[PDB]
RNA sequence: CCAUGAUAAGGAUUAUAAAUUGAAAGUGUUAAUAUCAUAAUCAAAAUUUAUUAUUUAUAUUAAAUAUGUAUGUGUAGAUAAAAUAAGAA
């Protein structure tokens, strides 16, 4: 669910800036990117103006992939990890399976007999865990180890 | 009015909406809208790598023809070796008589006007006279 | 502000303020009172007069 | 302190190089015939002079044309005689420096005949320009207003001896130093010309009844003639050097020095725009613009619509009330008073589309209503030429006819209310906000304005008079003066139309109140019968028809007889006073726009008169 | 052609002469005094390639983008002056200049 | 195709880069530890190895102010060109739209 | 703010009477709402009108009521009065919000549109890169920078 | 009657 | 260059100026002169062509 | 729980689609709890109304319900 | 192909002369419409322009207050809730017989411009400072509302013992 | 040219209800009258003609070739549309 606008307004009367009405393409509509679909200024429809941007389905094309960049732009703001390559071997367990291929398969499972119900192609794998086998010549250990919490340990939020 | 065959057979039907870019007969009114940054883009090939098309070119073996296509783009050959071109418009045919340099490369029914501003005052009638004076084209 | 002589009629006649009975002995008195303080008026404004209607008439006519 | 800076630019004893007339390449194009503007006309298309120079030139002496014209200081942020009104209001003024600037453009692009403006005196400005341009034959316009004809005489005076002035000291100087001109003087400004009426003008009869009678034996030269002498300027050759270049035309630099500048409305002296600007209510959806093919425009325009029926009602041989609120009638006074629109091309236009529509029978009727409106105009010019000086005089012209008229009286805050419309009378009101916010307002509009401020308050006419002068862009001094004094009872001459009081104007033209409403809009609840008394309306009908007096609505100037024992001072509501809306209008503090404007808002004033507060 | 040969020639050198700056003085981040705030990078990080490419408004958003410092402050936040606006000359200091270019030149409304 | 490929920079690969070559030239590790396995920026498209390539935009701004062109003429579709127009829909048969091809 | 187009001012009467479309929209009352509490006023008007316009389009859907026909008129008379009083009553509302609007912005040092005046500071009115060289209401020119209002450092 | 008010 | 991408790449160079005669108070084109007789090359076509 | 069936679309904050699962929660209640029937039914919670939007033509000027200009 | 400075016909071409008016068909005038607003008629231009009031506004005017009331400014608070005291008094119920008026109907031909023109023209003259409607003034008695700054809570060193 | 017929547009009184707000009175092409009739798209083309909702001032020309014109106080006259999932008494 999103708030924002997908769908291009349709083309009808000059739209005048006032309340509950605004130009069509006021630099605010689908970000400042309607300044390559204005046509400022009265225009003579004899021998003035470009069609494209009056066809409506063309314009429709175009903030469906002014809205596309932003959703990949977005996913690639959340894909903060990155994808390195392990010979099948010094993976986990939970990788040592047969991964079907995207979108060929039900949505796996991270091992159900474990009570984990993650999803394996969402799961993300932290370094230090892995710190060994991906920099086996490293020799000392560049990143330091990550400091693991104790839940059975008496703190202040266990009411001391 | 314009007047020709296919002026009674088919109808206008008033101004009806037409597809984008998809009107029966094209007139290429702005041909030669001038527009000097977008002087390599308008009005002709997209690709600087394409080959001219196959209307500059004779294929068979030709006994003449009256007038070359509109589409052929003019190159150098065209100025230097001072042949005769001529280009089917409006009313009759254009001549290029006046062969320049500066119109190297560009299509020639770019360089040719498809609406002439001038107006013939003798094939006007009186009631079209005083039309065009109300209009403001003719005094 | 302007006064007005109360002896001799000044070139410029203005019109008293209308009294009206502050109180009403029957229904159609208070009717007509109404009526006279525009109560019972169409709040319509006008903006074309019957003079246009007459002079139609008058060069149907 | 911008006319001493132009006087020190120009009328210095030798003109400097950025201000020069450049030399012609031609000998034989050294000489031109010049044709100077008056404030009389701004048109082309029938103005005698400009015909005259071309035929002059055609036939002999300097091919070339140029034209001049001069914009004076002295009138339009100078006080008046009383009452320190602007002699051009800033609406006036830009009205007048927009038809220069379209002249301009016109005489500039389609007849390429320069025309080079001048800010100053007129009398010191034009000679020189003659002298340095070396002008064979200047002609112009006959003016004969106040003012105006003594700045006309000096013109011709000193360009028959090749007179000059110098600077501030104006020491006049011979035609031997330098850094046979002849003046011709042309009459156009009337319909009709002089020696063409069939009375002379000395001998004429007082009075329009008259002078309509014989503007139907009167004839009336065809403008053909004088349209082809100003067409051959266009195969007459003219000075090139002279002509816009393609960037002063865009704006983009300022014009030369010796091209000349036509004048800001902020340098002119107004100073402080947003006291004199109104924001009230406009009702009227007709305006005038600008331009000589405008006014063609415009005239064209409304014989096609067919406002014939302004002038008289279909099948009505009588004549019947105007309608102020309707946008049928001709607003070409304007056009008319700044000599746009030429009397005789009026006239022309009129009698040819009578001419085409005469299968109707009453287009004969509303062309001769016309007619007689336009033979009324040259009337008062008539009798303007006749009164000269006298007229403007106290009492009128004739004051042997005034004996019943009391002795004037002056009061501030009184003529500052009737300026200011905050009268107790509805067409009073719609009238002077027309008169103000729109270029004009209708002649039933002007007598009652006229008539309640000398006759029905008792000020003196000259007040209103000159008020009419600063708001009236269709200002004509004659005509105004004339009609001012004639609706004062100061020209009382029979066989005419009577002077009729303003409570009988506004029940007659307006009636149902349409004009009053429009213009009025919170009047709009009154029912008709109150509509122009709204001061006679109990506390319970103020109330459920949402005007309270003073609050919302002013009182009337004139209270009924003892209304001052049964007023209070809650509810006489005084609008000028001490610490008032009308004293913080301005940013200086010096009140606003009405009595002794020009005074307290003026930064150049070249009379003193007397200022004083309160 | 000769309409062509002026209109190549005044896009030329509308291309290289020096236009004004193409940022509104009146929002969020180009508010600042001249002596505080992004000025202070820009007088002191990248003045010298803004007079290389003539304060034009893609080439200086385009080195606003590489310069970082700022991130998406320039799109989410900065505001611009128009289309018509932005291209002015170096000083106009009135409005109506854009009316002012030649009509007879074909370069499509680059002065 | 666009979006163009800007040329390459040497020590723009990480900040540990960067600030080792272009800021104060004493930084003692040259980059970030690099794993001996290939690692693969853009991990659904699979690009020509020893190729200089860009990944897709994390920022707003470089999105509209790239070289990016805008749609003109008529959409073309590889293999919808064969049916003329949303409108005129050219079937050859006709054949259920659910219909299925074992 | 972000919208500088000079803008094209409808009457009241045509602004109230538009239903819970944009005078009546619950997510711009709620913004007046959250505005007038951040000053610290009370929303006397912003509720006064609220409550009489939830009754509004709760029985905006059913018929009027059936009436006999009042001879004197005060029925009629007392409807017309009640209607008048409410619509008195979200004029004073909607005067309120482009009072409070107009000065909220003179406080957080907010450009607006065209053609519009604050109180502080900008009594003329503001107009800036509009499409006209002129003010379009005093027909002066201005400077290509729009205007500078408020001072520079924040 | 949506609002009626005591003063 | 076309202005979409980089206007600021243009130079006088490109501009040839010896083709058409230039206004001396407006720096306008007021004339092109022919560029056809004086106009000598030695590759009407690429040297690849031979014939 | 809500299952959204015929036209999808991202966001459904409007007043005919909140209408549309209030009735479906007066159904679900409804189903659940017999009783529950009486008070839904007397409000109308379980009324459906069979307003909807005129449909698509072409001859209208926007397509829905305006139609051309004539002379 | 240098370029002859005599052309034939290409002047003779009757140039179009430039445009008159404006707007619908060309012949708009330019007279000051009814979109004119006074800006001298109260702190708000009458007929105001359509201002949209956004949350970063919002957000901005929470910090503007948060700073002014941790510097221990109050003038703007003080002058912003007497002008809301000013402004915000209860609307007097109209006497009977009080209806803003109406524009006559006619079937055979409606004139919508002037039917709009009307209401334009009317709601531009009823501007708030002549809404007798509303109370206002020094005279009248607010008792809902803190009457002097001094009063406010932010004086309550004041209120003691 | 003329050479029979036939479909359209055009809302004013049969209503709530378990229901639809588009008509038959006729719109170029179609089936009997004849008596020089080769007028027909397969591209790149020639406004003078009633019956047609165009994008208005932060970012603007990449693929079949696709609009260079008109900034001028939301501005005369004349005129168009809607009481159906919308909000009007
Ligand atoms: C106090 C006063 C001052 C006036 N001042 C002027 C003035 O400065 N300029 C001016 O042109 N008229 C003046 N008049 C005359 C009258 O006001 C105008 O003729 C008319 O009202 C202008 O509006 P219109 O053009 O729509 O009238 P129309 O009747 O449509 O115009 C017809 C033309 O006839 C002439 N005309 C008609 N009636 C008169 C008249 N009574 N007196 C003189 N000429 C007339 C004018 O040239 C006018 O333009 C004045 C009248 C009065 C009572």
């Amino acid at each position: 669910v999103s708030t924002g606008e997908f769908d291009h307004p349709p083309f009808q009367f000059r739209q005048r800036h006032t309340f509950n009405t605004t130009p069509l393409h006021d630099a605010n509509r689908f970000g400042g990117r309607t300044a390559y679909l204005r046509e400022i200024g009265p225009v003579n429809i004899k021998k003035q103006g470009r069609r494209f941007k009056k066809d409506p389905r063309t314009v429709q094309f175009n903030v469906d992939v002014w809205c596309a960049q932003q959703t990949l732009r977005k996913r690639w703001k959340q894909r903060d990890w990155e994808v390195i390559e392990i010979p099948f071997r010094l993976v986990p367990r939970e990788q040592q399976r047969v991964i079907p291929e995207l979108y060929t398969d039900i949505p796996q499972m991270t091992d159900p007999a474990r009570n984990d119900f993650s999803n394996i192609r969402n799961k993300v794998y932290d370094r230090e865990e892995l710190q060994g086998v991906l920099f086996p010549a490293a020799g000392a250990m560049l990143y330091p180890p990550l400091q693991r919490v104790d839940k059975q340990a008496m703190t202040l939020d266990k009411y001391l | 009015i314009a007047k020709s065959a296919f002026g009674f057979y088919l109808a206008r039907r008033g101004q009806r909406k037409y597809p984008f870019l998809r009107r029966p007969h094209i007139k290429n009114t702005h041909s030669m809208n001038p527009s000097a940054p977008y002087f390599w883009s308008f009005m002709t090939a997209k690709s600087q790598m394409a080959f001219l098309p196959e209307e500059n070119y004779i294929t068979g073996d030709w006994t003449g023809k009256f007038f070359v296509s509109k589409r052929q783009v003019y190159t150098l050959q065209h100025a230097t070796s001072g042949a005769k071109v001529r280009v089917k418009s409006f009313p009759s045919i254009f001549e290029f008589n006046s062969p320049s340099r500066w119109n190297i490369g560009k299509e020639m029914n770019t360089l040719t006007k498809p609406r002439m501003d001038l107006i013939d005052e003798q094939m006007l009638t009186k009631k079209q006279r005083l039309d065009y004076v109300r209009a403001g084209l003719l005094p | 502000y302007l006064a007005s002589s109360n002896s001799r009629v000044d070139t410029l006649p203005v019109e008293r303020p209308l009294s009206h009975a502050v109180t009403f002995n029957s229904d159609a008195e208070a009717e007509d009172q109404l009526k006279w303080e525009g109560f019972y008026a169409e709040p319509y404004v006008d903006q074309a007069p019957t003079s246009d209607i007459d002079d139609m008439a008058h060069t149907f006519m | 302190n911008y006319l001493s800076e132009q006087d020190a630019l120009y009328l210095s004893p030798t003109t400097p190089e950025e201000a020069r007339v450049p030399s012609a390449l031609c000998p034989q194009l050294s000489a031109c015939v010049m044709v100077v503007f008056a404030a009389n006309d701004m048109r082309v298309h029938d103005n005698y002079a400009l015909a005259l120079a071309a035929t002059r030139a055609e036939a002999a002496g300097g091919l070339p044309v140029i034209a001049v014209t001069v914009v004076d200081y002295r009138m339009f942020a100078q006080p008046s005689a009383v009452g320190g009104f602007f002699r051009q209001s800033p609406m006036r003024a830009r009205f007048f420096l927009e038809t220069l600037a379209a002249l301009r453009y016109k005489l500039e692009r389609e007849l390429r005949i320069p025309l080079l403006v001048r800010c100053g005196r007129p009398e010191d400005h034009i000679p020189r320009l003659v002298v340095e341009c070396g002008a064979i034959d200047v002609f112009l316009t006959t003016q004969y207003a106040p003012h105006e004809k003594e700045v006309h005489n000096d013109i011709v005076e000193a360009i028959n001896q090749r007179r000059w002035v110098s600077r501030d000291p104006t020491a006049g100087y011979k035609a031997i130093e330098h850094d046979a001109p002849v003046a011709h003087s042309v009459w156009q400004t009337t319909l009709v010309h002089i020696d063409d009426l069939p009375v002379p003008v000395a001998s004429m009869v007082e009075g329009e009844r008259w002078y309509h009678d014989d503007v139907t034996t009167a004839n009336i030269r065809p403008t053909a003639a004088f349209d082809r002498c100003i067409n051959r300027l266009s195969d007459l050759p003219a000075r090139g050097d002279l002509l816009p270049t393609t960037g002063e035309l865009s704006g983009l630099e300022p014009p030369p020095l010796y091209r000349g500048r036509a004048p800001t409305l902020v340098e002119l002296g107004y100073g402080s725009p947003e006291a004199f600007i109104e924001e009230e209510v406009i009702a009227t959806q007709s305006s005038h613009p600008p331009g000589e093919d405008a006014a063609i425009e415009r005239v064209l325009d409304w014989l096609m619509d067919g406002g014939m029926t302004s002038m008289l009602r279909y099948g009505r041989d009588r004549r019947t009330n105007t309608k102020m609120y309707s946008q049928r009638l001709s607003r070409l006074s304007p056009y008319l008073s700044c000599g746009a629109l030429s009397p005789r091309r009026f006239y022309e236009e009129l009698r040819r589309f009578t001419s085409e529509h005469l299968r109707d029978n009453f287009v004969q009727q509303q062309y001769r209503e016309a007619l007689l409106r336009l033979s009324r105009r040259d009337y008062w010019h008539w009798m303007g030429l006749r009164y000269g000086p006298l007229l403007f005089y106290e009492y009128g012209p004739r004051p042997e006819h005034t004996d019943d008229i009391a002795d004037w009286r002056h009061d501030p805050k009184i003529v500052q209310k009737w300026c200011a419309g905050l009268t107790g009378i509805p067409f009073a009101d719609a009238a002077m906000r027309e008169l103000t916010l729109t270029g004009f307002v209708a002649d039933e509009g002007r007598q009652g304005l006229i008539w309640l401020l000398s006759r029905g308050y008792g000020q003196d006419w000259r007040l209103g008079a000159e008020w009419l002068e600063r708001c009236s862009i269709d200002y004509d001094p004659f005509v105004c003066y004339g009609n001012c004094a004639y609706y004062s009872e100061l020209v009382r001459d029979d066989f005419g139309e009577t002077v009729r009081n303003i409570h009988w104007l506004a029940h007659h033209h307006d009636q149902t109140g349409i004009y009053v409403k429009k213009w009025l809009p919170q009047l709009s609840k009154i029912p008709p019968v109150y509509i122009h008394r709204p001061h006679v309306l109990t506390e319970r009908m103020q109330a459920m028809h949402g005007v309270q007096l003073g609050k919302n609505y002013p009182y009337p100037l004139k209270l009924w007889d003892g209304a001052q024992y049964t007023l209070s001072s809650e509810h006489l509501t005084t609008y000028f006073s001490e610490g008032s809306q009308w004293h913080r209008k301005a940013k200086n503090g010096a009140g606003g726009s009405g009595y002794a404007e020009a005074l307290r808002h003026g930064t150049v004033i070249l009379e003193p008169h007397q200022l004083q507060s309160s | 052609h000769r309409a062509l040969a002026d209109s190549l020639r005044a896009y030329v050198e509308f291309s290289t002469s020096k236009r004004v700056e193409p940022w509104d003085a009146r929002f969020k981040p180009f508010d600042r005094i001249e002596k505080d705030g992004v000025y202070v990078l820009m007088r002191y990080m990248m003045e010298e390639k803004l007079q290389l490419c003539n304060y034009h408004h893609r080439p200086v958003k385009r080195l606003f983008c590489n310069i970082g410092l700022m991130g998406p402050q320039i799109t989410t936040k900065a505001r611009w002056k128009p289309y018509r606006f932005a291209t002015n000359p170096a000083g106009t200091s009135k409005a109506e200049r854009m009316y002012q270019r030649d009509k007879t030149v074909y370069t499509h409304g680059h002065n | 195709r666009f979006p163009p490929t800007p040329s390459e920079t040497p020590a723009t690969q990480d900040w540990m880069a960067y600030t080792a070559k272009y800021l104060d030239k004493q930084f003692t590790i040259s980059a970030e530890p690099a794993p001996v396995y290939n690692v693969n920026k853009l991990w659904p498209m699979q690009q020509i190895p020893g190729k200089v390539d860009q990944t897709p935009f994390e920022e707003d701004q470089t999105w509209l102010l790239h070289s990016i062109p805008v749609q003109q003429l008529e959409m073309h579709h590889h293999e919808k060109d064969l049916q003329d127009l949303p409108f005129i829909n050219h079937e050859q048969f006709p054949r259920s739209l659910e219909w299925n091809a074992p | 703010n972000t919208f500088l187009t000079s803008s094209v001012a409808t009457p009241p009467i045509s602004v109230i009477r538009t239903g819970p479309k944009w005078w009546a929209h619950p997510e711009r009352m709620v913004r007046q709402k959250l505005m007038y509490f951040t000053l610290g006023v009370d929303q006397l008007p912003l509720r006064r009108t609220a409550v009489i316009q939830r009754d509004l389009q709760r029985f905006h859907m059913c018929k009027p009521p059936p009436r006999v026909g009042d001879s004197t008129g005060y029925k009629r008379s007392r409807a017309a009065q009640l209607n008048t009083w409410y619509r008195r009553i979200q004029y004073q509302e909607y005067h309120m919000q482009h009072l409070f609007t107009r000065h909220v912005w003179g406080l957080l040092r907010v450009y607006p549109g065209n053609t519009t005046k604050i109180q502080g500071k900008a009594d003329d009115g503001y107009v800036g890169y509009d499409s006209v060289p002129f003010h379009r209401y005093n027909r002066a020119p201005l400077p290509f920078p729009a205007r500078e209002l408020y001072e520079r450092r924040k | 009657i949506s609002y009626m008010e005591d003063v | 260059n076309r202005p979409e991408v980089a206007m600021h790449r243009n130079t006088v160079g490109l501009l040839p100026a010896h083709m058409w005669e230039t206004d001396k108070k407006t720096g306008k084109v007021k004339s092109v002169k022919d560029s056809v007789r004086d106009y000598q090359t030695k590759t009407p076509y690429p040297k690849w062509v031979q014939l | 729980h809500i299952v959204s069936e015929g036209h999808a679309m991202p966001s459904i904050a409007n007043e005919i689609a909140a209408f549309a699962l209030r009735m479906a929660v007066a159904n679900a209640l409804v189903k659940l709890i017999p009783l529950t029937r009486i008070p839904l039914k007397k409000s109308g919670l379980l009324s459906v109304d069979r307003r909807r939007e005129r449909g698509q033509f072409p001859g209208y000027l926007d397509g829905k319900k305006v139609k051309r200009r004539f002379a | 192909t240098a370029t002859p400075e005599r052309f034939s016909v290409l002047g003779t071409t009757h140039p179009k002369p430039k445009r008159t008016g404006f707007g619908r068909n060309n012949k708009m005038r330019s007279k000051p419409s009814d979109n004119v607003a006074w800006y001298d008629k109260g702190p708000v231009e009458w007929l105001p322009r359509p201002v949209r009031l956004t949350y970063d506004h919002l957000d901005q005017l929470q910090q503007w207050t948060m700073r002014a009331t941790l510097d221990g400014r109050t003038e703007e608070f003080n002058r912003i809730r007497d002008l809301h005291r000013e402004w915000s008094q209860h609307p007097l119920m109209p006497v009977l017989g009080d209806v803003e008026p109406k524009f006559p109907l006619n079937l055979f031909k409606q004139n919508h411009r002037a039917k709009k023109r009307f209401l334009v023209r009317w709601h531009k003259a009823n501007t708030p400072a002549n809404w007798l409607w509303m109370p206002r003034g020094p005279t009248v008695v607010t008792p809902l509302h803190r009457t002097n700054p001094t009063q406010y809570p932010e004086n309550w060193k004041q209120m003691v013992q």
